[PDB]
RNA sequence: CCACCAGCCUACCAAACCCUGUCAAACUCCGAAGGGUCCCAGGUGGAGCCUGGGAGUGAGGGCGCGAGCGAUAACGUCCGCGU
RNA sequence: AGAGCGCAAGGGUAGAAGGGGGCCUGACUGCGAGGCCUGCAAGCCGAGCAGGGGCGAAAGCCGGGCCUAGUGAACCGGUGGU
RNA sequence: UCCCCCGUGCCCAUAGCGGCGUGGAACCACCCGUUCCCAUUCCGAACACGGAAGUGAAACGCGCCAGCGCCGAUGGUACUGGGCGGGCGACCGCCUGGGAGAGUAGGUCGGUGCGGGGG
């Protein structure tokens, strides 16, 4: 959705942020200049947006122009958001990460055993025209011992693939029970 | 195939078990035997 | 495949870039430094003679003295594929003194 | 070391010398190879002494 | 109690550390995260503590997993001796963890299983440290 | 370039089949034949020594060839010399020595056999070869008893042009090669 | 499971690789601040060069900051830079 | 370039040093500008000079081995030559 | 004078790879015959000699998916010659000068010196 934007000059990160700020740099193929935003609606904004959707950020020299961010950098010690990046839209056959909801109670489930997810952003490509929100797939006749992954996904037509595709996306897995202190001997 | 020690070649037949006439080279000096 | 730098042992310090492959003899006189060559002669691209034996020889030879012409002493043969023939224009006769 | 030792040699023909070492366990017998007496010019030079 | 197998050498030197983790602070592996927080070194006992801590309470739960490795020769000298000879022997098998790293992550469970477990978890450890969720850790490889 | 039976044979006839079949518009792309390795480990020169060469030499002496023997790499602890050097014979086939090795073997080495049915198929590269072994030395034309201390046996090697089983198997049957199908 | 040979299986042991992730004074794809020093220029100062004449001095130690036997113990502590 | 390069490690090298062979024998005599190091002693490299060799046809390469431990000032005696 | 292929040096992997196109008269790979050369721990596969037959495929330069590869800033931290300050410890923070790798967009299947074969 919607967000602050301003064009950034020649100023040093601390003074954006400490005071109540976060810079930014964004670009896309033929870009590569300088931003930022407020923190408080940054921070807020990024839990339900986020890289999950796009994102529409105006900047007080007029356009209020849709990019997206990615890179973010943190500041790693007493840490929290310091830096993002931003690409910026086109309609090229571009590449992001989709945020995913795996739907239904399967078999594995149930009796105790517990799903291992290995991806909810995916590495996936588009053309931002398109509009794929967020994938919500299949969790029915899952059963511990076995895994599910790969180009066994759905797709909202059009949207072509980026992985490998083999990457596993998930497998369910046996709990654990004070009975693994049996092995403690 | 040159050289100056080599096992020799030179013609060679075949008599095979049935009333042959077959031409060969090889490099023993003849050999017959059969089908 | 006579990479070897066998042109280490031609970097010496003088140079002489040939080569032979089909029907045709490459030979070229070549100072280095930059890489810059000098003298040129053939075998056929020259409407010399129709035999490979007799034409090598004096083709170095007709190069040769056209270096006399043009100013050298001493270099080095350069080649990759060779076992070295003798190829009695040896380009040796040819000036050079070769060998 | 020892027990694989060390050696010399003279000029075959009245004396010129030089000096180096040996080696046993080996097959090696006698040991004459080229060099150059101090006095005249080429010739090859002798195992003579230790 | 788990650890590497006398890889090419066996004592190293002692150390001093200011702060910077070297990184691995987010989830990617399961879900909800307990996150360690002082300069220090992680107790073997207390690798196995904060287990006894989880599967213990928590026990036909789901699925619990790992990022960490504790591997630290504690060069110990025997008593009495009166100081001098040699440096000392592997013992104390510590890891090494600062500020923000993270460590443990559980999946499966509910979220007050989690809270719990990290607070008896976190009431055993040589410091002290905290515990959050999946949302800004997204992209980080 | 002198003919003998399958040499001809092997001319004419697998020109238009091969080319009708596969298509080839290359005199020298169109799939033919390459080289032959005759092969023989006999780590038994331990001890033994070059009277075992006297047995090695006769293999390639009958076959017509001058051969070269080709040591171990290194350590086969169970199997004593462990710096690699005995014996494990190998000579080349060209061309033509080919023709004459070939003949014989489709000839000789092959009717007998006791339980001949043909030469297992599936012992192919997938990358245009055939690799094959035999027992009993002695089943050759150009040698009786009397010169043998046991068995000699061989794992032939053969290179083509051929690319995959199809093309090198079906020249085979063209040029008279046995086998289990 | 078959002796004409192989069809087959794997709540197992599990190479590799994969991807989720990471540890390294004796590992390094990378690589700092730099430091060392070389030529031009600055730089008259209990500066710098040579000689020789006479010397004393050859456990230093506080504190910082950095590695170590030390237990992130000692006003133990041997080097390092700094004083 | 993870093989290997004589033994350990580091470096490094197949544009060899490794691996196959022919001829040989510079594992040279008397000097060496020059310097690294360096209290001293010591260790070390070295193109070029006159002698005069070996190979490569030559341009040229060799004043022991790819390198860093295999080495021990002095007093005293044996040894042959001069 | 704008200009087609090869002997061949430099730029350091954008030059390398699977593949995709490639030419042949001339160049080249070859082809071809082991008479010449000398060569193979065996084999003319390595190298010479000689051609009418004869290939453009396997080989090079040259034109490409750019998947792999390598090239990769922009911004920020990580620390830090230098200076000034708080600790049960362990640690830290402000200035000065710095600026990685990583994340990122992004880029290339070649840039080029001489000499000789020419529309």
């Amino acid at each position: 959705y919607r967000l602050k934007a301003y064009y950034r000059e020649g100023e040093k990160p601390s003074a954006l942020r400490r005071a109540g700020k976060l810079p930014g740099v964004m670009y896309n193929r033929h870009l590569n200049r300088k931003v930022y935003v407020d923190l408080v609606e940054f921070d807020k904004v990024f839990r339900q947006a986020s890289i999950h959707h796009v994102i529409v950020l105006e900047l007080p020299d007029g356009q209020s122009l849709p990019t997206l961010v990615r890179q973010v950098n943190l500041d790693k010690r007493r840490r929290r958001p310091e830096h993002v990046d931003f690409f910026v839209l086109s309609d090229e056959p571009v590449e992001m990460y989709v945020p995913l909801r795996f739907v239904g109670t399967p078999a594995g489930v149930r009796a105790g055993g517990v799903l291992q997810e290995i991806h909810r952003d995916i590495l996936v490509k588009v053309s931002p025209r398109n509009i794929p929100e967020f994938i919500e797939v299949d969790v029915s006749g899952l059963e511990i011992g076995d895994s599910l992954h790969a180009s066994d996904l759905k797709l909202p037509p059009g949207v072509e693939l980026a992985v490998s595709p083999e990457e596993t996306i998930a497998a369910v897995v046996p709990p654990e029970d004070v009975e693994k202190l049996a092995e403690e001997a | 195939m040159k050289e100056g020690i080599h096992p020799k070649l030179v013609p060679a037949r075949i008599i095979c078990g049935c009333g042959n006439v077959i031409e060969t080279y090889s490099t023993k000096p003849e050999i017959y035997v059969e089908v | 495949k006579f990479r070897v730098r066998n042109r280490i042992k031609r970097t010496g310090r003088l140079r002489l870039s040939v080569f032979r492959s089909l029907k045709h003899i490459y030979a070229q006189i070549i100072d280095d430094e930059k890489g810059v060559t000098l003298v040129s002669a053939s075998s056929l691209a020259l409407k010399l003679k129709g035999n490979k034996t007799e034409v090598a020889r004096q083709v170095g030879r007709a190069l040769a003295e056209k270096a006399l012409a043009l100013g050298i002493k001493q270099v080095a043969f350069d080649r990759g594929p060779y076992k070295y023939h003798g190829r009695v224009k040896a380009l040796a006769e040819g000036a050079r003194e070769g060998g | 070391v020892r027990i694989k030792l060390l050696l010399e040699c003279t000029e075959c023909k009245r004396r010129n010398y030089a000096t180096e070492k040996n080696k046993r366990n080996t097959p090696n017998k006698l040991e004459l190879r080229k060099y150059c007496p101090w006095c005249r010019k080429h010739t090859v030079h002798r195992e003579v002494k230790i | 109690m788990l650890m590497p197998r006398r890889m090419k050498y066996r004592k190293q030197q002692r150390g001093r550390l200011k702060g910077a983790t070297k990184g691995g602070d987010y989830v990617a592996f399961g879900d909800y995260g307990l996150v360690a927080l002082e300069p220090a070194w992680i107790t073997a006992q207390q690798i196995e503590a904060a287990r006894v801590a989880m599967v213990r309470h928590f026990r036909r739960g789901g699925k619990i997993f790992i990022r960490i490795f504790p591997d630290k020769p504690y060069t110990k000298k025997p008593l009495e001796v009166r100081m001098g000879k040699g440096k000392g022997n592997v013992e104390g098998y510590v890891a090494v963890v600062k500020p923000g790293r993270v460590m443990f992550e559980v999946a499966g469970v509910t979220e007050e299983q989690a809270m719990e477990a990290l607070r008896i978890a976190g009431h055993k450890l040589p410091i002290k440290t905290k515990i959050v969720r999946r949302d800004a850790y997204d992209e980080a490889q | 370039p002198l003919d003998v039976a399958l040499k001809r044979k092997y001319y004419e006839e697998v020109r238009p089949e091969l080319i009708r079949r596969f298509g080839y518009q290359n005199v020298w792309e169109v799939p033919r034949l390459e080289k032959v390795v005759i092969n023989q480990g006999l780590g038994e020169a331990k001890e033994d020594a070059r009277i075992l060469e006297k047995a090695a030499q006769e293999l390639a002496l009958i076959t017509g060839q001058k051969p070269a023997v080709t040591r171990a790499k290194k350590s086969i602890s169970n199997f004593k010399l462990r710096k690699g050097m005995p014996i494990g014979l190998r000579v080349t086939l060209r061309r033509d020595r080919m023709w004459i090795f070939l003949e014989k073997l489709l000839n000789v080495a092959l009717p007998r056999i006791r339980d001949f049915r043909g030469l297992n198929p599936n012992s192919f590269d997938g990358r245009g070869n055939y690799n094959l072994g035999l027992r009993e030395q002695l089943i050759f034309p150009e040698i009786t008893y009397d010169m043998v201390d046991a068995l000699r046996g061989m794992d032939i090697a053969v290179v083509t042009t051929a690319e995959t089983d199809e093309e090198a198997r079906a020249l085979l049957e063209l040029l008279g090669f046995p086998f289990r199908k």
